[PDB]
């Protein structure tokens, strides 16, 4: 339907990605693209209204952080921010927005390099909290809009229904590029 | 009669021991300085060649302080314009002189006021810290590459430590660790933004109208501690058009939940590093072993490879957790840790397995691991003769732990019982440095058959000179207290007669993990006192001392100022009971922690001691730095340990000083033990009415190490001791 | 046998000197505070009445430090929460109590931390300084009007002085001058922006774990001095709606050409004010007389009404130019200026005309003008018996200058020789306070016939108490050095024998315009030393001393530490030559300037003195403040007088200290003579290799005056003196 909302305002970070569930696909001409890869249905195949559902997740994402998002990756991004789900056919875009668009740049790019739970005899046992392909991050609540400076350490006391330990999260910051690079995934149902 | 050791003999340093300081530049070769030259030596045969000559130094307009050798031997690094800052930190100017070309390098020189300079372990790469920022030169003539851009004075430190770290955590100014072959440079960044500053005045030279205020970020007990980060940079990918990329290695989450320290950095292989982190409550420590991933250019520390080191009865380590010693493959290492009995012994670790196996056992402690080759490990321990104050070199067989051989026990038994060693680059030759009861002796040995090659330094001239001097003697024995042996030493006057009664001076430090009773030859103030004034100078190792097990050492835990003081007093009582000690003339003196113990003893109201001297003493434990104080006492909060913090002050005992004579000395520019402590002691003593003697030393640090101030302080203390003992 | 004056008697103050402090509220009434309540006394025939009771003081919760009475007698000002800052400055809280309604005035109260409060000379107008700003209360219950808005802490001072003005120029914290009938309020504004600050550490109460740095704007010798402006405000025009306007009175044109000082403010009439300005080179001063102009609202300062005081041989005044004493009509005034022969005397001026007629002459000096009346002038002078140390009250007819009568020369000649005076509002009753050779005596007189009314206090009880004890005796005499008499005083021990030999201690100040040899009865540390320890304590008045002409006082101009040192040494030589002084046992001691003279005497290498004590001594004249040092030495520039600034230094002579025993005492929180001065003395002595003794005092000002600190320091110096003379 209408894809105006993704375009307007400040785009969100990778770990705090925003999903719109709904056709068209004219908007890919709006900005330069770089990666249209898919694991299910191949790109350029659109059924218009025949699709049962259409979900998109979008987020500001630098192009230097490219090898860390793949069908198979071992890095901070997949482990703690965003792992792609292959149950439904998806397509990565990783396009670069141009100038003179209604897109206010974020201050900087941000992602979480560590996010674990501490609980033991004397806070000894460390349990990394790896995220699911379809779920958000437990460490999202630490600065959803990004970090100021690099290597921030956040901590909180987890309550019940979450494990009941101490959640520790470390974030990383990469300075913004001259033009805003963003990332999309399009899952067709 | 014959000559004695006088005060001018000690102050003017008439009799001087000689040393043989060498730098192994190879498995079979080393450099030695004699007659202002640089001579390279062959360890196997003993012949020497002139590495650097006399006339080379004279062409510079400046005076060279120190020299450094490139591992390939192509470049010297000459240090001049030395300016000292703290115990380990300084600034200097450096110039690089080519040894093949025989010329100074005048293009792109190292800037002035450089805080630290270091060579790579191989090659001729240079990393130096200037203005709290790290620069790397791939070649001495090419321009340097700026690694960090965040350096700021008294706020951000890159590659160099802040005061509290340099004083208590690292005992060094450098925070740079090169890779084993120099491909990576690891460094720590410190942040002193919220650390409070200590302010004291510095008068300077008399031409200065207004004194300067010195502001040092100093975290006192319970204050805000510095923040540390760790980065590794790849020096093989440095470019002139791109800023260097530093990959940060974060602490384990068991430390990120609160305040913590970085305690040790040790490279295992070319792409593995080990990092040791300690909590502010310094009884929990974790070693993190991180590897380099070549796909990502990132370093990853697995959870399974973390090693926990905790202490239930005290703190972790003697002062800090010990250093690991990895094997060649880097998959295992040896560490000295405390056993169930409480004795420090070498335990064998696997990088990925939690349990480690002890290879040494006993009612003795391993002092340090010296070299680790294949099939043999070299270490220093006080196993021999049960004497805690002796040091001897042992080697153990890795294929069979039951084959332990002492390499220095029977070399010269009477004269040598305190040993230190330095091995070659492949541990093929080692120099045995002895400083035992006799004169120090330096010998060279080959480890292939443990045979002695030659004697490097015999101290024959000093032996010849000392035959015409009535010299004092040292006795090392023990006393039994509650079925526990506690060791003491006694500097006895010449022609010592047990029948006669002598005045006794108790030299005390009594700090945690300290050893004042050992078999070490010294020429100090106590020699003069015993040789000339016929005063017995005694030192005692009580509860809280080191190298005797955790039971003795950890008795002081959270109770500083209680057991060491009582042990000193009971030792004095036993000494007076021995029969040759004048009970009326007994004194106690100490420096730093020894000054605190002296003041506590004098305020104890025991009546044993006639007088005492405290030099730069600690008065209140809330005035001292956070790392040292919280290692032993904890936080000064009402929940944790504030009451002892309040009960263990020298001020509280000011009423009891009316029964003793007190000499209190401090240097005004002290940055370790601030003048505030002595000022508070004196203020308390004036309030209660006690008459005492004081002396401030203008512009003098903790050591009071300037020649004039050193001579003045020892002359003043000798005058005070002579007056106390009524010595004619 | 009998008791003596012991150290406890001095320290515990067993023998109290009773005083009669009265405040003349009116021409014939005064307030006296006995038994903790204020009483009104009729000066004619006693007739005492109770003004306030003790129960009223009990009402308010806090303790009252001081009280001030409104001139109309309707209000009282109660001062509490007293907190001292410097020698003359403090902060306090104030409460106003109505004396007719007998209640507190709780509305529109004076704020806390008030720096200065003063009543108008008539009525109940109130002006106070808060946060360096001036507020005026027309009535004690109505709101206050803010006068100045530019007050800034340590930068801009309105109505109060800065450090240097309070210490050296005005000798007071107040820079407020009410009009004679309370219409105008004159004030001075001080700007210390470019004045450099002195910083020293304040180790506060033991609970403070980080010492505080005290920053005080302090102009040292040759540094930027504070700048001043003078304003007069009209308090009758003050309105709530508008801001008040202040009219500035500028310095003369001859004074604005460089740095200058405001040294005196006096109101001549209800619409005329006189100001004295002094140059930075303090040998030139100008008096500016200015009249209010009703139409303009402005103050006009005529050039013809300017009087110039010059000094070719030295500085102007004793410490500052003297104040004028105007007549009732304000067209003429009397001032004490130096005559052609160098002796200060009263000269009669006319505001319009330059020439001044001297009304007194002779080889003696006038100490001050006490009261002026239509018919007579009262003054204090040392004319009687030709003794510079005595003081007596005189009177001179204004219609015949020949008729001069002494009002206190023969009242009790033996007991009283040092007089001071307080005169009633119309000068018809005065209180004479003698403190001469005998015990202090207070009497009341009436000016109409100079008759004695009654004795207010005779110190009979101390006389009864001092008969049992053994007291020393003071001898005051003179010696001839070069055809001139210099006066000395000696405290002779009880049962003094001329054939016996005694140790001698030299009590030294020897500052410019000083008198250590006078006829004043004191109970101090010398009484103990003479009474108990049988030590002669002697003082000398040599060159540079005051009250004996300008030829003696100006002899040390631009040469400080030269003639007074040699004069003290020659005095000690003459004392030893007198016959009853042990030549082996001679000591010298002093405070402040006296400590400087003691240090230079000890470093002179004369060999006369065995030991010495210097308490808070000046070491270098470039470390002291600008006004005091440049009054006597000039500027420390290579143009005029840098050479003597470098020559006159205690450090220069540190090599001569080997032959003496030295005690150096200083307080760490000294703001007058900073600790840096002793810290440099000690550094020089340690560098040379001199054995000496030192003692710091934590948080102690120039006068080390606490209970504990004072007792401790005098006990310590008594111990040092007893060790010097080998006393039991
Ligand atoms: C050496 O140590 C000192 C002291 O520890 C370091 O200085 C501190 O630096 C941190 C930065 O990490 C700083 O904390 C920020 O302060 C800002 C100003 O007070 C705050 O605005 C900011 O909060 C925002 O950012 C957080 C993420 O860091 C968010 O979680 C938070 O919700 C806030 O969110 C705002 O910003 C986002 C955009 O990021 C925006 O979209 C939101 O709407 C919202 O407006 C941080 O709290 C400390 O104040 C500093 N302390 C000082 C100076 O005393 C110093 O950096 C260290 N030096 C080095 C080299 O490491
Ligand atoms: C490397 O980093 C430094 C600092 O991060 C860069 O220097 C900054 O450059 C910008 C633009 O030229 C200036 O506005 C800043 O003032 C500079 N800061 C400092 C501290 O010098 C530098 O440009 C970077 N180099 C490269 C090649 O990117
Ligand atoms: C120094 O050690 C590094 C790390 O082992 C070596 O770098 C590797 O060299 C091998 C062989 O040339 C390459 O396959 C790797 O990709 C290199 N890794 C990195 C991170 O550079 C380097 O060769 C060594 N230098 C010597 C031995 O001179
Ligand atoms: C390190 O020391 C602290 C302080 O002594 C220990 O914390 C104590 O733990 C015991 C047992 O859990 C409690 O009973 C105490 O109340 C704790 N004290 C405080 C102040 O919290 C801690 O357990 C030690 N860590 C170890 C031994 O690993
Ligand atoms: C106090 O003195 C300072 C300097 O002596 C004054 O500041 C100056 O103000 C003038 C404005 O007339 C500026 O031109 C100068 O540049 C200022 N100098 C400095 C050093 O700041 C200040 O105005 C004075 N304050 C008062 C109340 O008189
Ligand atoms: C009296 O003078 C003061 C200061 O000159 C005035 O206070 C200022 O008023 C202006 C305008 O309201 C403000 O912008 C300033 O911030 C004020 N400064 C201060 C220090 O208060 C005050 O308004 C004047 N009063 C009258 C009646 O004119
Ligand atoms: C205090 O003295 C002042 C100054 O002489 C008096 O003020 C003048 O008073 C006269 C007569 O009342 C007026 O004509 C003038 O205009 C006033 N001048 C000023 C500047 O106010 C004042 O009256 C005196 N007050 C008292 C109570 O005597
Ligand atoms: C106040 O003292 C200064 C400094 O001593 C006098 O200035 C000197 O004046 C004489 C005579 O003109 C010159 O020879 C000197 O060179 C001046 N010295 C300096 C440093 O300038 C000044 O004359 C004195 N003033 C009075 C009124 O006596
Ligand atoms: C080098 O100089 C020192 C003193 O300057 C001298 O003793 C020594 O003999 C010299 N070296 C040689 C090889 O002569
Ligand atoms: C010592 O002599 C041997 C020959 O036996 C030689 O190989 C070696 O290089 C020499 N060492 C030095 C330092 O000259
Ligand atoms: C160090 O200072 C000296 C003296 O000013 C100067 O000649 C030299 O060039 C400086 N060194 C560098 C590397 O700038
Ligand atoms: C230390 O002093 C505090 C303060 O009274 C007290 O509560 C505590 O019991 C004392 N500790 C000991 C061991 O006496
Ligand atoms: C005492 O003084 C009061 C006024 O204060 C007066 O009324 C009274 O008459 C005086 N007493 C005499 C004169 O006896
Ligand atoms: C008023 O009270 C004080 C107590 O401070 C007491 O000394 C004095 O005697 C009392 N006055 C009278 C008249 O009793
Ligand atoms: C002064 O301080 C006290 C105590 O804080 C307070 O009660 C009083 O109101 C203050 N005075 C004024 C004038 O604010
Ligand atoms: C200071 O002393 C030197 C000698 O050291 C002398 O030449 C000079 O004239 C003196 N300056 C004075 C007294 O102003």
């Amino acid at each position: 339907c209408d894809f105006t909302p993704m375009l307007v305002g400040v785009p969100p970070q990778v770990y705090n990605f925003k999903r719109l569930v709904f056709n068209l696909t004219k908007l890919l001409s709006l900005f330069m693209v770089n990666e249209f890869s898919c694991n299910g249905i191949s790109p350029d195949a659109i059924a218009r209204g025949c699709y049962s559902s259409l979900t998109v997740d979008y987020f500001a994402y630098p192009l230097s952080m490219r090898s860390y998002i793949q069908p198979g990756s071992a890095g901070d991004i997949s482990l703690y921010n965003y792992k792609q789900s292959f149950a439904n056919p998806t397509c990565r875009v990783l396009a670069t927005a141009p100038a003179n668009l209604t897109l206010t740049k974020p201050s900087a790019y941000g992602y979480f390099q560590k996010c674990s739970r501490v609980s033991g005899e004397h806070n000894s046992v460390e349990t990394p909290l790896y995220i699911n392909p379809g779920e958000y991050s437990i460490c999202r609540s630490f600065s959803p809009y990004g970090f100021s400076e690099d290597g921030e350490v956040f901590r909180r006391q987890l309550t019940q229904y979450e494990g009941g330990g101490i959640l520790v999260g470390v974030g990383a910051k990469l300075a913004m590029t001259d033009k805003l690079e963003m990332g999309f995934i399009i899952s067709v149902q | 009669s014959r000559k004695t050791y006088t005060l001018t003999d000690y102050l003017k340093n008439t009799y001087r021991l000689k040393l043989y300081s060498l730098r192994w530049i190879s498995d079979h070769e080393y450099l030695y300085k004699q007659e202002n030259n640089i001579l390279v030596f062959n360890a196997e045969y003993g012949n020497s060649s002139v590495f650097l000559e006399n006339s080379t130094f004279d062409e510079f307009g400046h005076s060279i302080n120190d020299y450094s050798i490139s591992p390939d031997g192509q470049f010297i690094l000459l240090e001049y314009n030395y300016v000292k800052q703290w115990r380990h930190s300084y600034t200097a100017s450096y110039d690089i002189y080519d040894l093949n070309k025989r010329q100074l390098i005048t293009e792109e020189r190292i800037p002035n006021n450089t805080q630290w300079v270091t060579w790579s372990p191989v090659g001729h790469k240079l990393a130096y810290v200037w203005n709290n920022d790290i620069y790397v030169k791939i070649e001495p003539n090419l321009p340097s590459y700026r690694i960090t851009w965040t350096g700021k004075e008294d706020i951000i430190y890159n590659g160099i430590t802040d005061w509290v770290y340099e004083e208590e955590v690292f005992s060094a100014y450098s925070a740079l660790w090169w890779s084993p072959n120099g491909t990576f440079l690891a460094y720590a960044q410190f942040n002193d933004t919220e650390v409070p500053l200590i302010e004291y005045s510095f008068y300077s030279d008399e031409s200065l109208q207004y004194p300067k205020t010195v502001r040092v970020p100093y975290p006192k007990a319970g204050a805000v501690n510095p923040t540390v980060k760790f980065f590794v940079v790849n020096t093989d990918s440095l470019s002139s058009v791109t800023n260097a990329t530093s990959i940060q290695i974060t602490a384990p989450a068991s430390m990120l939940i609160g305040d913590h320290y970085l305690c040790d950095v040790t490279w295992a292989t070319q792409e593995r590093i080990s990092l040791q982190w300690l909590r502010r409550i310094q009884n929990y420590s974790v070693m993190d072993i991180c590897d380099y991933d070549e796909s990502s250019g990132r370093w990853n520390c697995l959870v399974a490879r973390q090693h926990i080191e905790m202490s239930t009865t005290g703190w972790v380590g003697r002062f800090r957790p010990s250093e690991p010693h990895f094997t060649l493959d880097g998959n295992s290492f040896y560490k000295i840790i405390s056993n169930e009995e409480g004795y420090r012994h070498i335990c064998y670790f696997q990088i990925d397995k939690k349990d480690c196996t002890f290879i040494t056992k006993g009612t003795w402690e391993v002092i340090g691991i010296e070299a680790l080759t294949s099939d043999y490990l070299y270490y220093i321990s006080n196993e021999y003769k049960g004497m805690p104050g002796g040091r001897n070199l042992y080697k153990i067989q890795l294929s069979d732990y039951t084959k332990v051989t002492c390499l220095s026990c029977e070399l010269n038994p009477e004269r040598c019982q305190y040993y230190s060693v330095s091995f070659s680059k492949e541990a093929k030759y080692y120099q045995l440095r002895c400083s035992g009861p006799g004169l120090p002796l330096y010998t060279l040995h080959s480890s292939v058959n443990d045979k002695g090659l030659r004697v490097l330094e015999d101290n024959s001239a000093l032996d010849k000179m000392l035959q015409n001097v009535q010299m004092p003697s040292k006795k090392l024995d023990f006393i039994i207290l509650n079925e526990t042996k506690f060791w003491y030493q006694m500097i006895l006057p010449p022609h010592f007669d047990k029948s006669k009664k002598y005045p006794l001076l108790l030299d005390v430090y009594a700090g945690p993990c300290s050893q004042k009773a050992d078999t070490v030859f010294r020429l100090n103030w106590a020699t003069y006192l015993a040789s000339t004034e016929n005063i017995i100078v005694a030192s005692f190792d009580g509860r809280g001392s080191g190298y005797q097990g955790d039971k003795i050492m950890h008795a002081i835990n959270r109770r500083l100022g209680t057991f060491e003081v009582e042990d000193q007093i009971e030792a004095a009582r036993q000494f007076s009971k021995m029969g040759f000690v004048d009970n009326k003339r007994i004194a106690i003196w100490g420096w730093s922690y020894g000054g605190y113990v002296t003041s506590m003893v004098l305020g104890s109201g025991s009546g044993v001691f006639k007088c005492g001297i405290a030099v730069a003493p600690v008065s209140r434990w809330e005035y001292y730095d956070s790392v040292y104080t919280e290692r032993y006492m904890g936080l000064p909060t009402p929940e944790d340990n504030l009451d002892h913090y309040r009960n263990s002050t020298v001020m509280s005992r000011a009423e009891n000083f009316k029964q003793v004579e007190y000499l209190l000395i401090h240097g005004t520019a002290d940055d370790n033990v601030h003048f505030q402590q002595s000022a508070q002691i004196s203020k308390a003593l004036v309030d209660v009415g006690v008459d005492f003697q004081a002396m401030w030393y203008t512009d003098e640090d903790h050591g009071i190490a300037s020649s004039t101030a050193h001579q003045h302080i020892y002359t003043h203390m000798s005058h005070f001791i002579k007056q106390c003992f009524s010595l004619p």
